[PDB]
């Protein structure tokens, strides 16, 4: 999910020597605005090399976030935490719901053909 | 209350090689041990002789050891964690500024130069083991600090080998069977740490079958009548057709501690400002006395 | 500058893509970027697109290809929902070998081929959540779609009665599977293995 | 403010008819002072707390979407002068001009409002029912949300003589006096018909031209910048945009209304 | 972005502070650093995510299910808990009269007297003060908070809030120390909770529990380890429990009617 | 046991969705269901009566650019190659 909705773009001066900013979330757009410093300030060389330097910078933030994400649960899971529905739960309920329709549907299609051909 | 639970390298009145301030180690170990070992004596006297492991391995979850277990695990971990260290060569730190954006700076290492390594400490074979068991020490180095960063309370990241040489060896009488690990893995211990396996069925079915075996007796009059497990028929599988198995294969869950790292404010807050955990871990990785870990490393098949 | 403003515009932060909004082709990687909207804008019927999204749409997630078109409408499908599949990959907690990660964990002027996990994973391969994973339930295709990702069902012995129990509703039935593992073929396709507990 | 309340009693478990009032006190009072989201736009804004005519800026417009134009396929060439370039098959508007256009536009409303002006904001795309109503709420103006009865202005003494007219004073105080049949039976012409969706309301635009009434609208990359007195380059589609522009005009109107209701106080 | 809320007359706190509780120091490693660190950490988590337009307290509740969001949620709750904590530990001296307030602090408010009486079965609140310390010392192994909590059962009870538990959402109070093996009886509560919530949200409705928290006492390292010390964890709770501005607590109980 | 027209069989490789598992979806798909097309002088195949045998209604008939859908030039040269192949003994 990306926050395409632009908030008061006026108060957005962002120091982009780092691929993170207060307010602006993490996205491939940050990586792009980042490669600019490396090609404007010229910390690195051409556009291809520049982007990659930040590409690995991004990966790290994402790698740490992935661990952080699991930690919340694992820890909270091992600290008095109950969960009504998980990602697997929406993945099953909605799916099983759909099965209600399909099962009833074939109840007419397959059968109707028996009379349609007998 | 003797300094048995201690190693001189951890010295009193010593600003742990800058990493900890003169009293930093007092507030992350010495003064901590004060209340800690105090409660240990309050809990029992076997502490004087039997190691903490004893009381801990004495019982997975004793109704009485509950509090005791906590005090026991804490100091045990402190030992495993503080021991593998050697003091990073940097001056007492300043107040890491408003990091976050100021943090994540440089490159949370992902493929950019490793520092204090088993290789640099002549722990070559283990260095390969780490590469073979964690992508590469670079990929291994990556997870360590990050996992500890993830902690939000008093917890400890750990590195182990979860030896699974073979089931049946204690009844096979193998006293010289120095546990022989098969792989190397990372696990964490918060408030009070236990091997891991989320003690899945370690305490699951033991508390689970408890309430459920009762479910039939719980219905004191008769037994809810014909209607049986029903909503709990598939749910009794919570462990029956699952966690019983999730207990890891067939009852042989065991881990081999090698490198462990605390993630308690007390350890870093002291000098690492309010969020220098990363710098704390930065100095930490650069302060790991590897030899002890290679010494702590069992042989492999 | 007008352009400077647009050069940072969220509209442009989203790249262009004219890939069909039906893509009957077998799908492995996502085709477009979902546009998330705060419930507020939804009632305000605002989505940041050239034209306001019809109230008929009640989702907070949509995908757009044409801000607006000759037909005087915006070409969008409010069925953008990959947010669920990828999250379920996290709900499944399993890492990808990713061939060999020389130096950089994903390793690789332009990494067009072997892009990597493809943002499907940013976690250290080895961890202790593995504790025999977490037998994630999956919908057996005969192969079993686990968390929106099909994994070939494997078992100690073939259980025909299990398949007979669900009859033709094998996919409708969901069975917990100790995922063996998954892999990202260079074509950005995940291949995984299931553990039918029957 | 709760006449129908029976404070449970003593042992009675929290009455679920007033338990909610606890959450209401838990709101206006404690609410969420610990952490408060800031520097964030809310659809609630604009329509209520809008930028004074002088406080506007290109970025504020770009944010509110007053720039994205129609496609580079439906462009009435009649605006190569207000277009700034094409992007993703959309013709981005030269907001630099939009500002000059909005600046002037607002000026007309304030001046008009300072002269007992009868403004009648008109918009028919879905969603403007409130923004518009609230817009006229501030300038004591009038508004129309549904389709514009063709004939309202020209064929007035037929389409609009059933509705009644009130004698207002300089402070807009109903005179509370009788208006004679013929007196109330004539024409109540608007003195500044603002249009918010010119693309499909010409019937009103054309009528006002032939009604010698000034107009103010929000032209796009398709609407014709000519059928209106003060064209304001903008994005007719999205409602945040319109609500931003309408908002600016609205407050421009309010300030005048204020300045006017102030001269009356001097005497 | 979010904005760490300015403290009443922080002017003093900058070098002065809350009488007895703390001089300056403390909040320097809490409100003016810890709070911001995670306030930003959330603002950084909220980036690009609806979860932000709404106050994190709303998010705290919102981030209840989809435990995959817990990371943000736990921090979020901490953000909320801390301000509640500061409010309890807020000097909040009264103004006007020019001369410095004579702290005629209304102690246990009239309503509070009866509230506890029923809450702890004809027992004194001050009696609870140390009982609280007893509970906290024996309900925490690391980080957390203390929390007086009013319930729909108007039993103004106290909950064993841990690390950063949800003082409202019962299913996520973080009370049982899953780390420290619990007696089968707590598991009974766990079994109940599994069932209780299992059906509540079953109709799209997380248990609508009006478990409103009242008095918050951070039990994070920053709370005690930062200054008071280690074994002083309880001692820090002491002075705090010794005196709490009641103006806030007075207005933390649904005591009257409105509309 | 069940009929084909009622059961998608997404390969494991793909990403199955809750709707994806529906009949609506099946109908949807149905609705939305070549070295020459690549760019090789279709005339050069004036002989090889094998290649030309392809774009042929199997009744000695070439196809309107609604099926073949080959480039105007490609299709016309393919048609010319077929006509020329008729002259060149084979086909």
């Amino acid at each position: 999910p990306k926050i395409l909705v632009e908030n008061e773009i006026g108060d957005e001066n962002y120091d982009w020597s780092h691929m993170l900013q207060i307010g602006r979330p993490l996205d491939g757009e940050s990586v792009i605005q980042r490669t600019m410093y490396l090609i404007k300030t010229k910390q690195y060389g051409d556009m291809v090399e520049a982007y990659d330097h930040a590409r690995y910078e991004f990966y790290a933030l994402r790698m740490q976030e992935e661990t952080e994400q699991q930690v919340a649960l694992e820890e909270a899971e091992m600290f008095g935490s109950l969960f009504g529905v998980s990602a697997i739960e929406h993945g099953i309920q909605k799916e099983q719901e759909v099965l209600d329709v399909w099962e009833k549907k074939v109840v007419e299609e397959t059968e109707l053909m028996a009379a349609r051909t007998s | 209350y003797s300094t048995r639970y201690a190693l001189e390298h951890l010295k009193e009145g010593a600003p742990l090689k800058g990493l900890f301030s003169i009293e930093g180690l007092q507030k992350a170990w010495f003064d901590r041990v004060k209340y800690l070992d105090a409660k240990l004596n309050d809990c029992t006297n076997e502490a004087q002789q039997k190691p903490l492991e004893t009381l801990i391995h004495e019982n997975s979850k004793s109704a009485s050891k509950k509090h005791i277990v906590n005090y026991a695990s804490s100091l045990y971990n402190l030992k495993f964690s503080m021991s593998s260290l050697q003091g990073c060569i940097r001056t007492p730190p300043e107040e890491c500024p408003r990091l976050g954006p100021e943090a994540l700076l440089q490159t949370p290492d992902f493929n950019r130069t490793i520092s204090n390594e088993p290789l640099t400490t002549g722990n070559e074979r283990l260095q390969a083991a780490l590469i073979s068991s964690f992508g590469s020490l670079m990929e291994f180095r990556t997870l360590l600090i990050n996992s500890n960063l993830a902690i939000s309370g008093d917890g400890f990241t750990w590195l182990v080998a979860r030896r699974q040489l073979d089931k049946r060896a204690m009844r096979n009488d193998m006293p010289n069977r120095d546990i022989e690990y098969d792989k190397l893995f990372i696990l964490n211990t918060y408030n009070a740490g236990t091997p891991f396996n989320f003690s899945t069925s370690g305490v699951m079915n033991e508390l689970n079958n408890q309430y459920t075996n009762m479910e039939k007796q719980r219905a004191k009059e008769a037994g809810n009548l014909e209607d049986s497990e029903m909503t709990a028929k598939q749910a009794k599988t919570k462990f029956i057709y699952e966690t019983q198995q999730k207990g890891f294969s067939g009852k042989e869950v065991s881990y081999i501690p090698l490198l462990a790292i605390d993630a308690s404010p007390k350890t870093w807050l002291t000098d690492y400002g309010v969020f220098g955990k990363r710098e704390y871990l930065e100095r930490v990785w650069d302060s790991i006395e590897w030899k002890i870990v290679e010494s702590r490393l069992p042989q492999r098949t | 500058t007008l352009a400077e403003l647009l050069g940072r515009s969220r509209i442009a932060q989203v790249a262009n893509n004219h890939k069909p909004l039906t893509y009957t082709g077998k799908k492995f990687h996502p085709t477009h970027q979902i546009i998330e909207t705060k419930p507020s804008t939804l009632y305000r019927q605002e989505w940041g697109l050239k034209s306001a999204i019809p109230s008929k749409i009640k989702s907070r997630y949509l995908v757009y290809n044409d801000l607006d078109t000759l037909e005087r409408i915006t070409t969008f499908e409010p069925r953008g929902g990959t947010q669920w599949n990828r999250l379920r990959f996290q709900e499944m907690g399993v890492p990808i070998v990713s061939n060999i990660g020389r130096q950089n964990p994903f390793f690789k002027k332009f990494n067009t081929e072997i892009i990597g996990t493809g943002g499907l994973s940013y976690s250290l391969p080895g961890k202790l959540k593995v504790i025999q994973r977490t037998v994630v339930p999956g919908r057996i295709l005969n192969l079993a779609a686990i968390g929106g990702f099909v994994a070939d069902v494997v078992f100690f012995q073939s259980p025909p009665s299990s398949f007979n129990s669900m009859g033709d509703f094998i996919r409708m039935k969901t069975f917990l599977f100790e995922i063996l593992e998954a892999s990202m073929e260079k074509n950005g396709s995940v291949s995984m293995h299931a553990r039918l507990l029957e | 403010p709760y006449p129908n309340l029976i404070p449970s009693a003593n042992d009675k478990p929290y009455s679920s008819q007033e338990l909610f009032l606890r959450q209401l006190n838990h709101s206006m009072r404690t609410a969420k002072l610990g952490a408060t989201i800031s520097k964030v736009y809310y659809p609630h804004k604009d329509i209520f707390y809008p930028p004074l005519p002088e406080n506007i800026t290109v970025e504020s417009l770009m944010s509110a979407g007053v720039h994205l134009g129609q496609s580079t396929s439906l462009w009435r060439s009649s605006t190569q002068s207000y277009i700034y370039g094409e992007y993703k098959g959309i013709h981005i508007i030269d907001l630099n001009q939009t500002l000059s256009y909005l600046k002037r536009a607002a000026k007309v409303v304030e001046g008009v409002s300072e002269s007992g002006g009868i403004i009648l904001f008109l918009g028919t795309r879905q969603g403007q029912k409130r923004g518009l109503e609230e817009a006229a709420k501030k300038t004591h103006g009038y508004y129309v949300s549904t389709r514009w009865i063709p004939g309202t202005l020209t064929n007035s003494t037929e389409i609009s003589g059933i509705w009644e007219k009130q004698e207002i004073d300089s402070n807009d105080n109903p005179t509370e006096r009788a208006l004679s049949p013929n007196e109330t039976s004539k024409q109540v012409k608007p003195d500044l018909l603002v249009v918010l969706n010119p693309t499909e309301n010409r019937n009103a635009l054309l009528e006002a031209i032939k009604s010698r009434v000034p107009t103010i609208a929000i032209i796009d990359t398709d609407s014709e910048p000519s059928l209106v007195t003060y064209p304001i380059p903008g994005n007719d589609d999205s409602l945040r945009s319109v609500n931003f522009l309408l908002g600016v005009l609205a407050r421009a109107g309010q300030r005048g209304l204020q300045n006017r209701l102030a001269r009356n106080n001097e005497k | 972005i979010h904005v760490v809320p300015k403290l009443p007359n922080s002017k003093a706190l900058l070098q002065n502070g809350v009488p007895n509780i703390l001089s300056s120091s403390g909040f320097k490693t809490v409100w003016f650093d810890y709070q911001r660190y995670l306030c930003d950490k959330l603002t950084l988590a909220t980036a690009g995510q609806s979860l932000e337009s709404y106050y994190p307290f709303h998010i705290l509740l919102k981030t209840a299910g989809n435990p995959l969001q817990s990371n943000i949620f736990n921090l979020a709750s901490s953000i909320h808990n801390n301000h509640l904590f500061v409010e309890n530990i807020l000097p909040s001296a009264v103004e006007h009269g020019t001369n410095s307030n004579a702290v005629v602090k209304t102690e246990p408010s009239r309503l509070f007297l009866s509230k506890i009486k029923d809450s702890f079965n004809g027992s004194d609140w001050e009696v609870v003060k140390e009982e609280m310390i007893y509970r906290a010392e024996n309900e925490v192994l690391g980080q957390g908070w203390l929390f007086l909590v009013e319930n729909n059962e108007k039993k103004l009870f106290i909950l064993t809030s841990n690390n950063n538990g949800t003082p409202y959402y019962f299913p996520r109070n973080q009370s049982f120390d899953l780390n420290s093996a619990i007696s089968i009886d707590e598991f009974a509560t766990l079994k109940q909770m599994k069932e209780l919530i299992g059906k509540s949200t079953k109709l799209n409705g997380k248990v609508q529990d009006w478990t409103m928290p009242i008095i918050c006492v951070n039990l994070w390292d920053h709370a005690y380890l930062h200054d008071y010390g280690v074994g002083n964890r309880s001692k820090y709770v002491k002075n705090v429990l010794d005196n709490l501005n009641w103006s806030v607590v007075n207005n933390r109980i649904f005591s009257g009617i409105s509309k | 046991k069940i009929d084909q027209s009622l059961s998608k069989k997404l390969p494991k490789g793909t990403i199955y969705d809750p709707f994806d598992f529906s009949m609506g979806r099946i109908h949807l798909d149905r609705k939305y269901q070549d070295i020459m097309k690549s760019g090789a002088n279709p005339l050069e195949f004036y002989a090889r009566p094998r290649i030309l045998s392809r774009y042929v209604t199997s009744t000695g008939r070439i196809q309107h650019r609604d099926i073949t859908g080959l480039s105007a030039k490609n299709q016309r040269r393919l048609s010319k190659a077929i006509r020329r192949c008729q002259a060149i003994g084979l086909m």
